[PDB]
């Protein structure tokens, strides 16, 4: 049953290769840092150097809770491949109750 | 028995997030035995979550001295490297483990990150 | 135009396999469950059974509102193939007035 | 380090043709209508006409800011293909400072 | 010198809930000087405190060593027996602590519930 | 004088015997964990294994504030003879001002 | 470990007599209308009629949730002794996991 | 039916001796302090110049309202027999519309 | 090696306000090496913002032992003689100050408060 | 341009003596506890022991965040002259980005 | 230790001159409209008859109680030099404990 | 009489000369920018370059209100002297009627 | 008997800032006995408290006829005939309050305030 909560975080982040993408999955997930990793490829259009570029990178999605949100933030600029990356977090409003406490006790 | 208390306390610390104090509690134990694998281990542990790679790294060895079957040493050791920029070091520690632990995927993965970065 | 909503519920979850994916969204679809469904192949890395797995899943999106959502969730637990599914639910601010009355409309 | 922020958005839409995705992805990042887009090829089931359509289509993803997202999303329904265009907007809570900042720097 | 700057760093972490860190800072003090027995005392408070009934137990039984006219460290020697399950240890504990106080309700309170379990 | 308060809590719980209902009233107060304790032999009517049961029981009431609820609770959980123990926190809305004074200095 | 409630009630009314105070506690434990009853023997003075009395009554607790105490409130008002009978609702801010579980599983 | 109230008060306290404790229930009654009050042999253990104390005393309630709590208390402090009286207040946050009544009608 | 490693920690936990589990850390590394100066005065440093200002001036006077050439802790000591109403001391260690640091206006006005506070 | 701020602090208190004044403004700044401190001479009159005094004393304004206020307000107590000194906090609504930037930056 | 307060107020008001603004400072203290008053010599630059005026005048400053404010503001009307003069409320939002205690006792 | 007001505020800035503090008091009232200012000579000190230094600085208060806050804001950065000027924003929260209609025309 | 109750009746009042109340009080005090020169004083602070200068000023005289070394009520005396603009019987009324009490600041002040105010 749907059950309201607020402590549970998705950070969403774009690295440029598939191998980095995966290695930062596995890595952020064995070290209880994210309880789950989803890798999308996608094509990213932006202005880098005042040019457009359009490039095949490949979006991260870490679910987390409120708790090891910052401690997941923390470790992935340590380690990401770009000098300024994408750090966005959105805040699931429900879910249900069993995968709720699955995802808390896999942090 | 004064170092098994010290090294319960930093491992307790550990799991709280508190790394600082868990830093101080594995110092601690490690006056008493300086020879404890696990107290070296667990100390690199603390230091590479907190970010400090180079004592991450000095810790890990000291670990594999007194211990060189620890495949989460290991591989532990080559991710502090691959933190540094030092991909030769990452892939012949990464190697390492994957000989202790073959189906390890996170060492596996590793390795094919650092093969791929010095190859760049 | 932009008109803030609250009315208006994004079902997220994760099927092992396309066949199942279109299903599943088929499904939902034709009985008035949800308006839309997006069916989007990611990887996933998760801990199974205190192991590490990476594999290859399909993620379901499903369109709906805060009336039809516990509908849609029940019937989904009821069918999905996973013995603990993913259930998220996000929340958009704000939609066109075409699209939400569209959105309403096909429930 | 992560920061509380309201003055980001995230508009979610769909295009049928890749080329059209380019394009649109290309033209809003251009004028300063978004940041950054990123396009991904998803399968899309609805009701049109009243008959099940299972199609693929492309989606879109534009960062912006609220001060910036009427106005982009005013250019979009101008130029959609579809007469009835998808317009979600979701709100991240959160960013990294640098992020944010180069977020706004660039609308 | 050093030794009792650390024991009182201990009891002002004691006092303000940080039992952990008091562990850390009364262990300190205890290389210092092994033979202190406010400090063996005070870290088996800490420990009891915290829950850990068995190195609270330790703690209490070497302060005891260097001063067994301690009435609170019989009694709370006894109260970790009793949390234990332990009711023979903890009617023994329990009758020196009132040995040493008579007019000790909490001890003596104890006492009647340690010998009550016992007899189910 | 009456003053508002929200740092004062009432834990109410019950145990079978007065030798242990005493027991923990001495010793929670004695080491600052509740500033008093009232003791009330009740008669407790609940569902023991699916069967109605009736039975003599003793009332216990810790009178603590919000910062020492907690440590109360810890201690009492890992003290109380009963498998699963009642935990009911109650909070007065206003007291005397000597009479909060009182019991903040006490713990 | 204490979690802050709002969805527990505790219904504070007092009977003349011991046998009826036994009564209504096991009718109302067995019929899942109150998870727990206790009965207290109080003395009570309140003016009948015009005229002080001082009588010997027991007070009766039932602890129900939110959701359980209309249909309670209703059984005891067709059924309380009293015409005119006592009805006092408090509410715990706080209760332990396993109590709370306990608590709403039984009605 | 019940109906959410915040006008109705429980004031708690404690006197060493019963012929105190029926005195102080009859006397604020007689006068419109108290609607009720209730008289409970309890067992309170604190701390009294730094030694534990374990005495029988005798626990009153009062049931007032809002506007004449103010009016109660003051009296009870002038007379109670301890010099640092307890004073607590609970609020119900419902009750019986008769009760109510009832209760407001006898201040 | 590890006398460092606690110097360093103390260090990060003094810059965050953890004066107590600075003064553990800084306690730790005068263990291995008690001739550590700056040791010594960051001790004081984190004594002193605590507000004990007796165990504040037995660090500094430790620390000026070792390095009499400090400035700084010359002009703490006489911040924590100051505390104390020990105007006499104040004023020597203020003007030990100002003669290795003649352009130190806090050690200045220091000076001057403790003068004026002595002729009162 | 202006933002508005909660994190900015204005403590303001009064030394007897100037000499006193300099040397608390200058060690409260050197040591991070304060940003900026403005000494100000002013006439003071108040009612020291039951009668009225006029005296010339310097008013001093510390600028400050509120994570750094605490540890001011100990710091100056332990080492204000006056055995009960004036302690009031006013907080700025708004200030420009670069001044609060170098406040913060400056503790 | 400080508490956040909300019953203390500054009122700041200028006059002509030291001799008035000595006589408004001792009166407003002696008679409990005001705890303390601070007179600094300042400046003003404002429009008098529609042509600018540089003046030299003295600034009050009354630390009172959110009680006692009314009635000092009406008595300083009636007694301000003035015709219009300047009345500015200030709220101090904490203070030490021992300062707030002498502030409130002084009127 | 005291009327709750949010519409006035007091800009503080600090200026190294008494020449430029009233010349900076005397344009900005002229144009409506405020309605009066006035100018006290404080000591400052803060770090700058990295020491200490104690200066003879003017304090400057704008009373204005929140519409034309803004205005005299942008000027003020655009004149004053200083690279980086301090801007600390006040809000009154009450004034009497006539003094805040005086101020409200005079800009 | 029933005059000293409503004297202290008023002076409740007026404590609370109920200064209508209070002179309601006072007023029905002085029937009972018109020579009491503290409930003459008393109402005319009442009334100055009010803002009514001219009842204030007539109570005060009457006060001063009963007890005309009342240092107080020849202070507050020139304090109402100051809130009237008349100076020349602030200045005789201040200086009468300065002979009674010469160490008076407020009186003082006001001395020189109605003298300069006079002069202007």
């Amino acid at each position: 049953s749907l059950i309201e909560t607020a402590d549970l975080r998705l950070l969403l982040t774009t690295v440029p290769t598939e191998t980095e993408a995966l290695y930062l999955a596995l890595a952020a997930v064995e070290k209880g840092l994210a309880a789950e990793v989803l890798i999308t490829p996608v094509t990213r259009v932006r202005r880098e150097n005042g040019k457009l570029v359009v490039e095949d990178v490949y979006r991260l999605s870490f679910k987390t809770t409120r708790e090891r949100l910052d401690a997941l933030v923390a470790w992935l600029q340590r380690r990401h491949p770009l000098a300024l990356p994408e750090c966005l977090v959105l805040t699931p409003i429900a879910s249900s109750v069993a995968y709720r406490d699955w995802l808390r006790s896999s942090l | 028995n004064l170092a098994e208390k010290m090294y319960k306390a930093g491992q307790i610390e550990f799991a709280k997030g508190n790394y600082e104090t868990a830093i101080i509690a594995y110092t601690l134990a490690l006056l008493k035995d300086p020879n404890n694998a696990e107290a070296w281990y667990n100390l690199g542990e603390a230091y590479l979550a907190l970010g400090n790679y180079e004592e991450a790294i000095e810790a890990y060895q000291k670990a594999l001295e007194l211990d060189p079957n620890n495949a989460e040493a290991w591989y532990n050791l080559g991710e502090a490297y691959l933190a540094l920029g030092d991909y030769d070091n990452a892939i012949e520690a990464f190697t390492k483990a994957l000989e202790l632990d073959p189906n390890n995927k996170t060492a596996k993965a590793g390795l094919k990150l650092a093969k791929e970065k010095k190859a760049l």
